[PDB]
DNA sequence: ATCAATATCCACCTGCAGATTCTACCAAAAGTGTATTTGGAAACTGCTCCATCAAAAGGCATGTTCAGCTGAATTCAGCTGAACATGCCTTTTGATGGAGCAGTTTCCAAATACACTTTTGGTAGAATCTGCAGGTGGATATTGAT
DNA sequence: ATCAATATCCACCTGCAGATTCTACCAAAAGTGTATTTGGAAACTGCTCCATCAAAAGGCATGTTCAGCTGAATTCAGCTGAACATGCCTTTTGATGGAGCAGTTTCCAAATACACTTTTGGTAGAATCTGCAGGTGGATATTGAT
């Protein structure tokens, strides 16, 4: 059974190199990364639907997350996204 | 001459039982084409879409008027007070 | 060598690929999806965790625990905003006393 | 387009009273229209913008109702009547 | 051969079980879907509809109109508990409300 | 140039004719019924697509709509929905 | 048996929320809403569970139960 | 001696501060079988099972008290009544 | 406002038992490389639908008055809820036995997905009907003043 | 209780904007016949869950006092509703320009399906740290008397 649980230790390590995490916690930050994941995919199929188009592009995250992320986190978010989409791309 | 309350209590009759819209329409829609211009400029808007955001704006606000009344009703009093409107909105999950 | 080191991410692009596929959102999954994706996914993990360490510096601790991250979500406007419909368990509350119970 | 001025002084104060009439209300205090207006207009531009965002991925320059409708449904606001 | 009779008249509904079917399949619920569950969800809508559309029905003819308009329906709604719980997160152009004045403010 | 649109108007109709064959509707009520019958759908295949998803189960039977319709409509409703579907279902099975 | 959900625990529960002073009627209306509360969660479980064919209520089965009703809960799972 | 609404403003800290499960074990498991048994007989239940409906039974009735002591305020009081949780209930569109 | 005197937190230190962190391996995803399809982007174009634009009106908003009635402010008596002390028992914590399920693997009969070919019910106009919106007139019900 | 004065239902009529029915096509279900999965049945296998039992303890339930809080009763200044005169702007309706959709075709850059070959994160042990629970000593806050 797969979990998130390195990726956000490796995260943690990146922003706190010293600090440690309880189990409980990591569980926390599992259950959120599946909600939000969920959230993501579910406005990205219904945004597919609607243009009665049948496959999911990196545009329909970028719209996706402009609408669930309120004001001042969807500019971060977004520009993160494209930075590593453009990154991933030419290289 | 009508008493004070009686001729405002007869129109929530009326109101209650109509549903055409309660604002008019162009100063709405004037509004409207304030906010999308505000937020991008040169958008067209669909004669039917505006209908849609006058319903809905409509109900919204006529269930607030609703939830604000009930919190008089609790506080005692008959004259609403935007004392009343701050609480509703803060136990609608809203705000 | 990887595409999660091929994008600069922490997030394996494999498995959002996986699971956006297998997931039954679309019939086609585009390839820079799972890269967008994984990349907000680690801004926002990345966000959180920071605000949770220093709220745990805030307390003198080193040692993540589910209070300090409700403190972290409930004290941020964004994030209070996107997860109002959440609780936490072993979370506690923001404490807060109404200023008319108070004394004087 | 235009260079609008004052599109908020089109809510009257009589139909803020039909609206607050329709809502069951007896009395009104006169420190009520403004929070009125002021609720009504922030409502109106998080419905405007999910509309205009689903239209600009769309790919289009008209807001339709549909457009309206999702961005509604996203609020947890379904509304009915206009999906054809 | 067989003679074609619809699926409809098989499962003895007003609905088409085909086109829920195409739904089913084209919807991105599941990969494959099952037979038996065009039929059942068909079942269903036809039920509720015709639920909503008696009530709507009998509110109308209560005004003596004879032909169902959206208040009728708005009527039908909120008078029931079970549909107005199903709804509560729904609002209807043309609908109205439900007349109803609290008991404060009415004269003494 | 001039396109074509499914709905589902005409079924609305049929079961207009068989609850009340008097009463008629107005187009406006049935954009609301098309409305009401599509956000339906919707709801009950989303709760079949995650009850299908959370057993590890890639179809999608009449049981799991079955639980759905349980799981969404409050009481009676469902009780007399699923007497409706099961009555449906067991009537097409048998291919009579 | 939900009569054993004590007075002093409600008034704890109650200080955490922030209140100051409490009326005596006002455990009888609590008990009830925690008993609705609790009926729906454990209704929408329980069908979850029966469905899934296992005599056993794992905690995703409550998880899933609260999702249904807008009430995301993180900690166990999801 | 202290004055009344000292030693519960006092407390009100302690749990707003403390996290730890506000409610005795012993008894909620004594009604979440009861109901269990009430809706299907002979349901077992997962240990961590169980901390999930008390976690989320205290969270929803916390944020219930705290609406509650708001429509208090409102109505110029402290002392909450079952008038006031009727009022939060109504407005919480439940 | 001060001041002595508890009580109550707060700050810092401290040991340790329990989680925490670190290591040694493998089924199953992840990555690479072909053999193919395919959705969707690009380019026109046919054509609704939107946006202005005009103008009188008559319906409604505005501004001002006046009075009645409501919200705010005050007093206060009685009672309800908090604080505190007490003692008893219900809760937790630890430890065992074993039993009833979940969970894992394996192997099919049955159910469903595809690949094509006909048969229609459904949909979009054309051609018909037809309840409903306005507009009067009568008969009540409601409201306010004596 | 009466009585004048408005406001309100109820029915009726008619023209028409819209709902209904009738007809002619055509995209899509229905039917036929393979090819592919998969849920499910059988047999184990551990594994959490349930059921007791003891004991230490601290939380619960009871009872008593007392203070502050809430509801009742009163007053009144001011505010908001009803009214009326004034005038301003929102509604309907028609017509055009054209802009911006939809609809139609065509052709690749990208996605899918497989066949192998690596890499890895997941599982089960071995070996460390560190907030929890206390403890003092100081710093605040409360409560009561001058």
């Amino acid at each position: 059974k797969e979990s998130y649980s390195i990726y956000v230790y490796k995260v943690l390590k990146q922003v706190h190199p010293d600090t440690g995490i309880s189990s409980k916690a990591m569980g926390i930050m599992n259950s959120f990364v599946n909600d939000i994941f969920e959230r993501i995919a579910g406005e990205a199929s219904r945004l597919a639907h609607y243009n009665k188009r049948s496959t999911i592009t990196s545009r329909e995250i970028q719209t996706a997350v402009r609408l669930l992320l309120p004001g001042e986190l969807a500019k971060h978010a977004v520009s993160e996204g494209t930075k590593a989409v453009t990154k991933y791309t030419s290289a | 001459r009508w008493r004070p309350g009686t001729c405002a209590i007869r129109e929530i009759r009326k109101f209650q039982k109509s549903t055409s819209l309660l604002i008019q329409c162009a100063p709405f829609q004037r509004l409207v084409r304030e906010v999308s211009s505000a937020q991008k400029e040169g958008l067209r808007f669909q004669s039917s879409a505006i209908m849609a955001l006058q319903e809905a704006t409509e109900a919204y606000i006529v269930s607030l008027m609703a939830d604000t009344n009930l919190a008089c009703i609790h506080a005692k009093r008959v004259t609403i007070q935007p004392k009343d409107i701050q609480l509703a909105l803060r136990l609608r999950g809203e705000r | 060598k990887t595409r999660s080191s091929r994008a600069g991410l922490q997030f394996p692009v494999g498995r959002v690929h996986r699971l956006l596929r297998k997931g039954n959102y679309s019939e086609r999954v585009g390839a820079g999806a799972p890269v967008y994706l994984a990349a907000v996914l680690e801004y926002l993990t990345a966000e959180i965790l920071e605000l949770a360490g220093n709220a745990a510096r805030d307390n003198k601790k080193t040692r993540i625990i589910p209070r300090h991250l409700q403190l972290a979500i409930r004290n941020d406007e964004e994030l209070n905003k996107l997860l109002g419909r959440v609780t936490i368990a072993q979370g506690g509350v923001l404490p807060n006393i109404q200023a008319v119970l108070l004394p004087k | 387009r235009k260079v609008l001025r004052d599109n908020i002084q089109g809510i009257t104060k009589p139909a803020i009273r039909r609206l607050a009439r329709r809502g069951g209300v007896k009395r009104i205090s006169g420190l009520i229209y403004e929070e009125t207006r002021g609720v009504l207009k922030v409502f109106l531009e998080n419905v405007i913008r999910d509309a205009v965002t689903y239209t600009e991925h769309a790919k289009r320059k008209t807001v339709t109702a549909m457009d309206v409708v999702y961005a509604l449904k996203r609020q947890g606001r379904t509304l009915y009547g206009f999906g054809g």
